[PDB]
């Protein structure tokens, strides 16, 4: 490795750096609350009636556990575009609060709700933020949701004096003003109805029937999560390397206890380089601390080749005791392990005597090839 | 009947649900201000009411010494009248009676020589609870309890934090320090632009929040002790 | 009944020369002084680690981490270069002298008392008191665990106190000759009154007056002591680099907390909640402002240490000269004429106490 | 001023000034640093002196001629004839109006030629003591004459030829 | 920030900045390393007087 990390076969006598070491993480653990109550997706999906285009029907998702595998049931799925979060990874993962809005449309415009996107349905009826995270779905409904003669209940503003701000109802059955007629409700020539209906029968084909959409909106900060995924809980391991995902806040650790006095309404923990330190367990409401995982940088104290090919490493600032890493086999070599403060020192012994100092290591010691 | 008076140092709350110790983390956010005017409103009718609607903006922080029970609900919207959404709060001995059923009018007390809520006809969320309003009584009347409530609503939600403080003897909001913990946090989208307050038959302070940047000092028990404007004065 | 107030800058009180034809004055009177002078030495080591700080634990940020040539390899030369010769500024200033001298057994050289700075056996740190004070007022763990590890140095702090204690008892009893060849032994006084030779003043001087000159030493030496202990900001200058690097340190663990125009700062959230292929967009960003961010601490350390490399350097040659024999340049080895000068240890710096010669009283004369 | 130099009073360009960090809160120290060490370098040149001494009235220096670097009180700026010539061989405003300020040192050349002058009167009276101990009177011939007993020239040398001595310094200064 | 609208006007100004930020950084590194040969000649200048 010394000979491979600067370019030569012979390398001269001294120490050297070569690579890093890390503690690797053993289990993996995740925790999550006793609630299992079902989401009402299954109610919104499967309706009776949905409402207009102009005046969407807006629901909130309390707290339960949501899986997002019973929609599946809708088989089609024209299309299911999801801009904030990839759609597999849709199971593990963990939301504040969360809107659904459902409502009817034609197959030219389906295209037309998104981000960043202009028209008549995208700035008249209903407008996304840029920003927007979440998910899209929509389904064919022309053969279970149209009449012969027609449907006149959905109806679609075409006229309004200004633009449409985000998440904004304009339900408002007000007189279109143009031309130079002062309009009293007369709602003649030059002063139009803003709403226009539409017609649905089988004998349309697709971009002239009406397709079903819903709309999902997630926000995602830290805050007590209550909409979580089908994830099953795990058990608590302390004092060992592992990996945890508690209720979002992924990542590595030792889990130790805590003498920390949180407030009842507090739950994360932080640091003054603002990083997480303490975390509330959800099932036992205990205060658990999480200490980062020993590693640091190796060296290598060579003769030089000219002499000898023998060498020994200088594990930077790890106890020997117990996380010398115990991929070349040099891991605690029988009489060769040495607790210094810069490290732990395998390969070479600690005789009592002084001499001059040929490689240094660290608060004073020095390594060379003295003969017996 | 308006007075006025010095609202000295005052109105401070936990901005975020996070721990910290031995830090003096800076934030802006909707505060009090120190050393603002605060208006001392008066009324009285136990000799219908003698109380317009009070404007509502950017929060109200509202701090009372009552004796039981004599202020107990609030009411918050737009015009209040049955044609748009408004807010009730009732704080009775045992529950709280929070609701967003659409009403104009919910009381007739007529003292002589209930009613609430006449007209509810869509009602919607309700989050009935523990009651906000209790105090301990120490069988002395030498320490006057003062209650601090803050009240605010930024993209969503409805922000609560209120405190009880016994430490009051005999004087007007006193010179001292004391946080705020959140109480409620409950979800409603209606839009809200005045308040009103409510009043038992058979001792009121309105504040105004405004956009400012504040920088607090933690112990190492993790409660605020002390707190800086960063606008008030050159030093500051 | 105080206010504040603002006035014009004085330079000082005007004096009045009497210059004439025929006109001298001479001293009758002298005063011994000590002075004091600080110089910092050598910084702190420190290392930095590309990967686990630009790309933490993460195989798929650190396959994107090529494509921009070898950025990693040049950094983490120009910090060993910096830790070598850091390493090397204490080596310079101190390993003056081949061998140890041990400070004799009984202590009485002419009357002078030399033990507010000669090692103290009774403290098991075997300091002087001097350097008690010198050590008495000059989130660590959180900057470990980003790949920022802080390196020990090469000399422990006890036995640069064994090469300070050499110096001071080489220069006690053998003059400036152990300098050039091998120490030579002579008296005390005999070598004050060599030092007064120097300075253009006969020797017969000293032994007519010796008791008062050592009283005179050993009362500036008493108040040295005070002085420093009560200066409210006396080693201002160690505390000043300690200060920066604690700054830029924290400083630069600050910056990974920062959005650089993404949807988020945490590399997990970023890998959790989308899936690869549209991954490489937020992930760049982040790498290019933690790359911009590192390569302006490593700059500014660069130009950080050239100038404590140029203290280091003036910090040897007072040492070499002021130490190791009498200086006839003047105003650098202290405010007056030079007669001797003594080293203290502190922590990442040195203390020099220089003893100076200055005339205390004058008269008028008439010359030709 | 990064938030001038960067985003000229546009409170939209300064939203976007954020989420890139401090990058303005190190270069203020940077410049502040400059600045404190620009003023403390004039202090370390010029301030050798803790007191100010003035030229005598009557100027008569073994026939010496100083007047070519002695103060001129006829001019008001208080100037040696040199320092005139020193002086006067060696789109401001806009720069003004784009963030960049420029401060003024902490001595004005005014005090700064007090403290030449006190230098350079303190020289020819006293000799080299003002820069040890309290400033000793002394003859200029007499301090040439130790001068020239530094570099292994006997002093008889100086007081033997005197006038040639001077009128050479006058030349050579001339 | 007159002829655009805010919601797209955030792609221009980056570049903007970004440039900016660079050419100011060019600029103060420059002036370090200018006042580091300055003090290295007024030390001088000091010990000569
Ligand atoms: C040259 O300067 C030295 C230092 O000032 C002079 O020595 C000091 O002389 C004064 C005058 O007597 C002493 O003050 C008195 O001393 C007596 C001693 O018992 C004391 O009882 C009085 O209260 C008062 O302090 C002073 O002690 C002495 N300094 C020392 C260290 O002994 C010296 O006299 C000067 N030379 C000439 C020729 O005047
Ligand atoms: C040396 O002699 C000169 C001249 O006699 C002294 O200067 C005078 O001192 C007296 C007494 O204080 C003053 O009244 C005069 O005004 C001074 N003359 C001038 C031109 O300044 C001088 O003080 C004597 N030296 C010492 C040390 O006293
Ligand atoms: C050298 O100075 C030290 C400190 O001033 C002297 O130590 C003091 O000695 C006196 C008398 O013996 C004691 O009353 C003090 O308590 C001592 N102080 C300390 C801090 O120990 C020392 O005696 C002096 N040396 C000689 C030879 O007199
Ligand atoms: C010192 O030198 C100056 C300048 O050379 C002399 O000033 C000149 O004096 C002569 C005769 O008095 C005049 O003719 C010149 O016009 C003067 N020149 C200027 C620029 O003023 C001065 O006289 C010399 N000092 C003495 C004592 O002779
Ligand atoms: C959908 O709902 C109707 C009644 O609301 C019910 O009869 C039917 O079984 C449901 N189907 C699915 C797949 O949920
Ligand atoms: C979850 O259920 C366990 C089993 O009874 C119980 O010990 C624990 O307190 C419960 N936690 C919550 C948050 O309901
Ligand atoms: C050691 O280096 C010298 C340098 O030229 C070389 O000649 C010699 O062969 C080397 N030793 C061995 C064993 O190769
Ligand atoms: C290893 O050393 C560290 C510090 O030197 C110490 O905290 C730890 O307890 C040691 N390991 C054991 C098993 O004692
Ligand atoms: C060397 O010193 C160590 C530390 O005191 C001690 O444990 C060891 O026994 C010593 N070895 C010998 C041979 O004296
Ligand atoms: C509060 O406002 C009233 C009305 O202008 C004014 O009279 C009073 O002085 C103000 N309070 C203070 C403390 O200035
Ligand atoms: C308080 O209100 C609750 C909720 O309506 C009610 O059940 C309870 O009886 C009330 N108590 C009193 C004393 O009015
Ligand atoms: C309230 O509900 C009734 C019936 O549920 C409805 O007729 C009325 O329009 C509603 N009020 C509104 C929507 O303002
Ligand atoms: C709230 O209602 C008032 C009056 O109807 C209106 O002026 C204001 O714009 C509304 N605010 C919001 C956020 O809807
Ligand atoms: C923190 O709480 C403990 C527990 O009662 C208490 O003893 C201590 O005084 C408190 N310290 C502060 C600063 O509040
Ligand atoms: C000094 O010498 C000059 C030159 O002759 C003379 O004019 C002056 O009067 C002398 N002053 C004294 C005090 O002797």
């Amino acid at each position: 490795e010394t000979k491979c990390t600067l370019k030569s076969f012979t390398v001269e006598k001294g120490i050297y750096q070569t690579s890093n070491f890390r503690v690797q993480p053993t289990e993996s653990i995740v925790r999550f609350p006793n609630i299992t109550n079902l989401c009402p997706f299954h109610e919104v999906f499967n309706a009776t009636r949905f409402a207009s285009v102009y005046a969407w029907n807006r629901k909130r998702i309390s707290n339960c556990v949501a899986d997002y595998s019973v929609l599946y049931n809708f088989a089609p799925f024209f299309a299911f575009k999801c801009y904030g979060v990839s759609p597999t990874k849709l199971n593990d993962l963990c939301f504040t609060n969360v809107y659904a809005d459902s409502f009817v449309i034609r197959g030219n415009e389906v295209s037309q709700i998104a981000p960043g996107q202009t028209g008549n349905i995208a700035d008249y009826n209903y407008k996304l933020p840029d920003d927007f995270t979440g998910c899209v779905i929509a389904w064919n409904s022309n053969k279970l949701d149209s009449k012969v003669s027609g449907n006149y209940n959905y109806l679609y503003r075409l006229f309004r004096k200004s633009k449409l701000k985000p998440f904004e109802r304009d339900i408002s059955t007000e007189i279109y003003q143009a031309g130079n007629k002062p309009c009293n409700g007369v709602a003649g020539f030059n002063c139009y109805f803003p709403l226009q209906s539409y017609g649905f029968r089988p004998t349309y084909g697709v971009g002239h029937q009406p397709y079903r959409v819903v709309v999902l909106s997630f926000e995602l900060l830290h805050a007590p999560a209550t909409v979580c995924g089908p994830k099953k809980s795990t058990n608590l391991v302390k004092n060992k390397c592992v990996n945890f995902n508690f209720n979002g806040l992924t990542g590595t650790g030792v889990l130790t206890e805590s003498n920390k006095k949180f407030l009842p309404f507090q739950q994360f923990g932080r640091d003054i380089a603002d990083t997480t330190d303490a975390v509330r367990d959800p099932q036992t409401l205990e205060i658990l601390d999480i200490t980062p995982c020993s590693f640091g940088g190796v060296s290598v104290i060579t003769p030089g080749t000219n002499t000898s090919n023998q060498v020994a490493v200088l594990y930077q600032g790890v106890n020997c005791t117990e996380v010398p890493v115990a991929t070349w086999r040099v891991y605690s070599t029988g009489s060769n392990v040495f607790q210094t403060r810069a490290g732990c020192l395998i390969g070479a012994e600690y005789v009592n005597n002084s001499y001059e100092c040929d490689i240094p290591i660290g608060a004073g010691i020095c390594a060379s090839y003295q003969t017996q | 009947t308006q007075s006025y008076t010095n609202s000295f140092t005052r109105g401070v709350y936990y901005p975020d649900k996070v721990f910290r110790s031995s830090v003096l983390h800076s934030t802006q956010d909707l505060f009090l201000p120190f050393f603002s005017n605060v208006t001392w409103f008066h009324a009285i009718h136990v000799s219908r009411f003698d109380n317009p609607v009070l404007p509502f903006n950017d929060g109200v922080y509202f701090a009372s010494t009552e004796k039981s029970n004599i202020i107990r609900g609030w009411i918050f919207g737009t015009t209040l009248d049955s044609k748009t959404q408004s807010l009730l709060i009732v704080n009775n001995a045992t529950n709280v009676v929070i609701k967003v059923c659409e009403f104009q009018f919910c009381n007739d007390p007529f003292l002589d020589v209930l009613r609430v809520y006449s007209s509810a006809n869509n009602c919607t969320f309700e989050y009935v609870s523990q009651p906000f309003l209790m105090d301990l009584e120490g069988k002395q009347g030498n320490f006057k309890n003062l209650r601090e409530f803050v009240f605010k609503n930024i993209d969503g939600y409805f922000k609560i934090y209120s405190k009880h403080t016994p430490v009051n003897l005999g004087r007007d909001l006193p010179q001292g320090f004391s946080a705020l913990e959140p109480l409620v946090d409950l979800p409603i989208g209606i839009n809200i632009t005045r308040f009103q307050t409510l009043l038992a038959l058979h001792a009121y302070y309105v504040g105004y929040l405004q956009p400012r940047t504040f920088l607090l000092k933690y112990n190492e028990n993790g409660t605020i002790t002390d707190a800086v404007d960063c606008a008030l004065d050159p030093l500051s | 009944s105080q206010s504040i107030i603002a006035y014009t800058m004085s330079l000082g009180a005007e004096n009045s020369v009497a210059y004439s034809n025929n006109s001298i004055a001479i001293p009758t009177n002298f005063t011994i002084s000590v002075t004091t002078e600080i110089l910092p030495v050598s910084m702190t080591k420190t290392s930095v680690d590309c990967t686990m700080y630009i790309c933490g634990d993460s195989t798929e940020c650190s396959n994107l981490l090529l494509q921009y040539g070898s950025f990693c390899t040049q950094l983490k030369r120009a910090l060993t270069g910096i830790a070598v010769e850091q390493d090397k500024n204490t080596q310079e200033v101190f390993a003056q002298v081949k061998q140890i001298y041990k400070t004799p057994p009984i202590k009485y050289f002419g009357g002078f008392n030399f033990s507010q700075i000669l090692p103290d056996p009774s403290k098991p740190s075997k300091r002087s008191p001097i350097e008690d004070l010198l050590f008495n007022k000059v989130l660590i763990c959180a900057q470990k665990f980003n790949g920022l590890t802080v390196l020990p140095p090469l000399l422990t702090d006890e036995m640069i106190a064994q090469y300070t204690s050499a110096l001071l008892a080489g220069t006690i009893t053998s003059g400036w000759t152990f300098g050039a060849g091998p120490a030579l032994q002579i008296p005390f006084p005999m070598q004050m009154a060599y030092r007064f030779n120097g300075i253009g003043v006969t020797q017969n001087v000293l032994y007519e007056n010796q008791k008062l000159i050592a009283n005179q030493f050993n009362s500036a030496i008493g108040k040295i002591q005070d002085s420093l202990s009560s200066t409210p900001s006396a080693l201002g200058k160690l505390q000043d680099v300690v200060n920066h690097n604690a700054q830029a340190l924290n400083t630069l663990v600050k910056q990974l907390s920062s959005k650089f125009g993404a949807i988020s700062s945490v590399l997990n959230d970023i890998l959790s909640r989308l899936d690869p292929p549209e991954a490489e967009v937020q992930i760049d960003r982040l790498i290019t402002g933690r790359l911009q961010s590192l390569q302006t601490y490593v700059t500014q350390q660069l130009i950080r240490a050239a100038e404590i490399r140029a203290s280091a350097n003036l910090a040897a040659t007072k040492m070499s000269e002021c130490v190791l024999g009498q200086s006839k340049r003047v105003d650098f080895c202290g405010k007056g004429y030079h007669l001797m000068s003594f080293p203290q240890s502190a922590p990442h710096g040195v203390v020099f106490l220089h003893v100076t010669y200055v005339p205390a009283q004058e008269k008028n004369f008439t010359t030709a």
